[PDB]
RNA sequence: GUGCUCGCUUCGGCAGCACAUAUACUAAAAUUGGAACGAUACAGAGAAGAUUAGCAUCCCCUGCGCAAGGAUG
RNA sequence: UGGUUUCUCUUCAGAUCGCAUAAAUCUUUCGCCUUUUACUAAAGAUUUCCGUGGAGAGGAACAACUCUG
RNA sequence: GGCUAAGAUC
RNA sequence: CUCCGAACGGUAAGAGCCUAGCAUGUAGA
């Protein structure tokens, strides 16, 4: 639907519709800042992962909440609304991911991993199930009821962005600026390069807070913390064999 | 004490029998010197005693609403709600000119439309006089036929509004 | 000509223009023409001071804009 | 009562003039009856009882005796002498002495059924002197 | 322990009352 | 809030027939057992019955395990003061219950003499109970809670008579 | 109750066939307990202050409130 | 080929669906402003209500008058 | 125990 | 020249006595 919904930290999910470049809904109900928002591909609802005590299932074009999926002991940072997964994968900062169902609302299955505060989630629906992530000791998962396939590589920084493309690329955006890129199947870090910073910014301020690939899956886009939206294109090479 | 002197006996044409006069007039008449000395006890035989003693025909008078005992005995009779034989007895009795006038007000307020024209028609032949309290409190002379024709006139009596089911012409096409 | 505003409670507030030497009986006829009640059943009051029916407006010193609390009898 | 048409009703209306006037005067006297004596819905029982007798007089003059003309029959149903829905339910063989049209409504009962008015006594229970509260009688 | 049935309410109420 | 699906009632209050009919009114009737609205389930126990409904709440009657209308017990039939006293429930119980639990109310016009309804009167035109006995002086919490239970008092007193 | 049986078979009726199948917080009730800041009589807002302030981390009333206001730990 | 009506319920309405036209909300603007609601009207889009349009489903009235072909 | 103009402060 | 406004921001503060228009419709023996 043509509506560029946005989540602000002023306890207001301002659904700025692009049909007139203004606010059209201005839904409310959260008691504190909103961490993230994800639109469901099938159900006409918006999963607004707030940070007060839980998330919120806001109904689009109804200006009302559906159910309060309170299944987190801390702020629900990440959110995932997949059509394949029957539940809604919520990323809680209490070191326990949960999969709250859309109809009922209770968490159908927890996660026996992610010892750090889990504030990252991804999904690779190209040829496998949806994965997950964590700042310290991240690991993969599965869409039916969860299944730990393998852990992550040596990335101990506070990860905030986790994107995955259909070609098998796995980009991890951390707060330290070490944008480690690995494979969703192999698991070894392909590039593991670190980005630079702005001249007006400080020395230790560059950090990938959000990263998502393009619609054509050609040029990667990562928004850093140094007030510079950097775009990373591709390049053909062959002398990058991993042992 | 002031709701209804009968628990469940009958009812007025459109409301409670106590709520037949105006609510602004009923609230001032409920707190009065002549009312508080009478509403503590009033029977059927006691209603004939107090009505025969008073000789006045009017409603409110003065700055504050001061009700006449004719309107005070009318509300006590409407709260008591006697039988139709007792109301016909007070209209036909010639013991006092105010006694027949007190029965006519209870007849035109709560009685039927055919009964109102049947009872008030012999009262038009009376040529006696009565004293009426005006708006400034002074007394005014009014004939018995003048007060009986005013009850069959338009609704402009002292704190009384109750139209008939028809006029005299529309009732003439159906009955006598 | 004074514009006495008979402003009672519950929305009933109207303007009534009357002469200075006009009696209070003429004022109740003008107040009833804007309110919609019988002029004989209107009692004007100003802190439990019920006005008469024969005293002119020039005797009460009711100037222009001197509002009155209307009540019904 | 006003005929509310002023359209010169045809012959046969004068033959049924005092009969319908006696039924109309009975319903107007029943409408002026006070609420005393009736418990909760017994006051509406002479309203349907006078209406049931008014519809039975027109239907017997049209179907049973067949003495009234069809032009006077259509003028009587339009002026309000008898309801057209009450004559329509009596045309069927399944209902010929129904109590009221409210008792034949399927959505009126809470259990979703008919009333005791549309039930024969032989198919009913032995000890039952019950009357229909909505309709008025059996 | 509740156990509903898909039988008709008309024939069930007629057979039990008879 | 407070919802329900099926009434937890006794077999005595359910009616003396295998087939009955229920009427559910969701969130109504102001159940005084928990001061919360419950599903008022009205039914008909049979011919010439009282046709009562549910009075207690749903969750408030689960801890007591009594009937929805009679509110005595689940299996034996003794009151809650008699059930919490003590098998003691095996001897105080009584099968084949009386029709007074499903009997309708009395006619106030018959007690006043002016019973104008007649033979079609749904109420019972019989003599009322004796008000000197404590059996007609109970209350809401007096029957639910065991404190001040006149029915449980005579049940333990008449159990030791011979 | 309504219509019909090559029924008994008179046309007085009887028996069968076909349709119609469960309305009713059940009463004209029984009681059960009390609230104006309302009038009246008594005295009449002090004729006197040294911490310097707010923000978020539990509920009644006015109001139609996705405005608002009083009291709050 | 074969039915004039009427009442219930299921969709999409991009036709002045409305040959006429209300209120509220949201984002920007002006005038007063003294706390606020009731305020003034310019722009745009979101509901509610007054209503309506084709096309299948179930009852009633002569559906039989025999309508177009 | 945090944010408020070293919070203004003889 | 004829374009007409409504509410809140308002009457306190209390002592003793006195009288009222209200509401529910139960299971139980």
């Amino acid at each position: 639907s043509p509506y560029l919904f946005s989540c602000g930290e002023d306890k207001q999910v301002k659904c700025w519709d692009l049909e007139y470049n203004k606010v059209i809904r201005h839904y409310h109900g959260h008691l504190s800042a909103v961490y993230g928002l994800d639109l469901h591909p099938t159900i006409d609802v918006l999963v607004t992962c707030s940070r007060d005590s839980t998330a919120r299932i806001w109904d689009v074009r109804t200006k009302a909440s559906v159910h309060t999926l309170s299944g987190h002991t801390n702020a629900v940072a990440t959110v995932r609304c997949q059509a394949a997964e029957p539940q809604i994968i919520t990323g809680s900062h209490d070191t326990t991911i949960r999969l709250w169902d859309l109809v009922a609302g209770k968490t159908r299955v927890t996660l026996t991993n992610h010892k750090k505060s889990v504030r990252a989630v991804v999904l690779h629906p190209r040829h496998y199930t949806f994965a997950s992530g964590s700042p310290d000791n991240i690991k993969q998962w599965k869409f039916p009821d969860g299944s730990f396939i393998q852990n992550l590589s040596g990335h101990n920084a506070i990860i905030n962005t986790l994107t995955v493309n259909s070609d098998g690329v796995l980009v991890s955006g951390a707060d330290n600026g070490t944008m480690h890129l690995w494979d969703w199947r192999t698991g070894y870090n392909f590039q593991r390069v670190h980005a630079a910073v702005q001249p007006g910014s400080l020395d230790s301020e560059s950090g990938i807070f959000a990263c998502a690939f393009d619609q054509s899956e050609s040029r990667l886009l990562t928004a850093e913390a140094d007030k510079t939206i950097k775009v990373y294109r591709e390049d053909d090479t062959a002398t990058e064999e991993t042992h | 004490m002031a709701n209804r002197t009968v628990k469940d006996a009958h009812s007025i044409h459109g409301t409670n029998p106590q709520y037949l006069v105006e609510k602004i007039i009923r609230t001032r008449i409920y707190e009065s010197k002549y009312w508080k000395e009478e509403c503590f006890g009033l029977t059927a035989e006691l209603v004939v005693d107090k009505a025969m003693e008073l000789r006045f025909v009017g409603g409110v008078y003065g700055g504050n609403i001061k009700p006449t005992p004719f309107l005070c005995l009318t509300l006590k009779m409407l709260q008591i709600q006697p039988e139709k034989d007792i109301i016909v007895e007070f209209i036909k009795n010639e013991d006092f000119k105010y006694v027949r006038m007190l029965g006519a007000l209870y007849m035109r307020l709560t009685g039927t439309a055919i009964d109102c024209y049947k009872y008030l028609e012999p009262l038009y032949n009376d040529y006696r006089k009565i004293k009426s309290q005006n708006r400034n409190g002074e007394f005014e002379l009014m004939h018995v036929d003048e007060f009986i024709d005013e009850l069959l006139h338009s609704e402009r009596v002292c704190d009384i509004i109750l139209p008939r089911l028809q006029k005299r012409y529309v009732l003439e096409e159906a009955e006598q | 000509m004074i514009e006495v505003v008979c402003n009672d409670r519950l929305g009933k507030k109207v303007r009534v223009k009357c002469n200075t030497d006009d009696t209070i009986g003429d004022l109740k006829k003008l107040i009833a023409a804007q309110t919609g009640t019988r002029w004989n059943k209107i009692v004007l009051k100003k802190w439990y001071t019920i006005f008469k029916d024969h005293v002119s407006l020039g005797d009460y010193e009711i100037h222009d804009g001197m509002n009155l609390e209307l009540y019904y009898q | 009562k006003v005929k509310r048409s002023r359209k010169a009703p045809p012959d046969g209306w004068e033959l049924i003039e005092p009969t319908l006037d006696e039924l109309d005067q009975k319903m107007r006297e029943a409408e002026t009856e006070p609420h005393e004596g009736k418990r909760k819905v017994e006051s509406l029982w002479p309203i349907f009882r006078i209406h049931h007798q008014k519809t039975r007089y027109i239907f017997d003059l049209f179907y049973k005796r067949k003495a009234i003309s069809r032009e006077l029959y259509e003028y009587c149903i339009k002026e309000g002498y008898a309801d057209k829905n009450l004559i329509a339910k009596w045309k069927k063989q399944g209902y010929e002495n129904l109590c009221c049209l409210r008792c034949i409504q399927t959505r009126d009962t809470n259990f979703g059924t008919n009333c005791i008015c549309r039930v024969p006594k032989s198919k009913l229970e032995v000890g039952r002197i019950i009357e229909c509260t909505h309709c008025g009688c059996r | 322990y509740a156990e509903p049935a898909h039988i008709n309410d008309f024939m069930f109420e007629q057979q039990r009352r008879t | 809030w407070e919802d329900a699906d099926f009434p937890i009632l006794c077999q005595t209050c359910l009616g003396e027939n295998p087939y009955i009919r229920m009427t559910k009114e969701k969130y109504g009737k102001e159940c005084k057992i928990c001061a919360r609205p419950f599903t008022v389930f009205r039914w008909c126990p049979g011919v010439r019955m009282r046709f009562k409904k549910t009075e207690v709440c749903q969750t408030c009657s689960k801890l007591k395990n009594v009937c929805q209308t009679c509110l005595l017990d689940l299996e034996y039939g003794l009151p809650i003061q008699v059930r919490d006293a003590g098998d003691m429930l095996l001897k105080l119980a009584r099968t084949t219950p009386y029709y007074k639990r499903n009997r309708p109310h009395i006619c106030s016009f018959w007690v006043k003499g002016e019973c104008k309804r007649g033979e079609e009167c749904p109420y019972r035109h019989e003599k009322p109970t004796d008000p000197d006995d404590p059996l007609a002086d109970q209350n809401i919490k007096d029957r639910y809670y065991g404190i001040n239970d006149p029915v449980a008092d005579k049940l333990l007193k008449r159990a030791s008579t011979m």
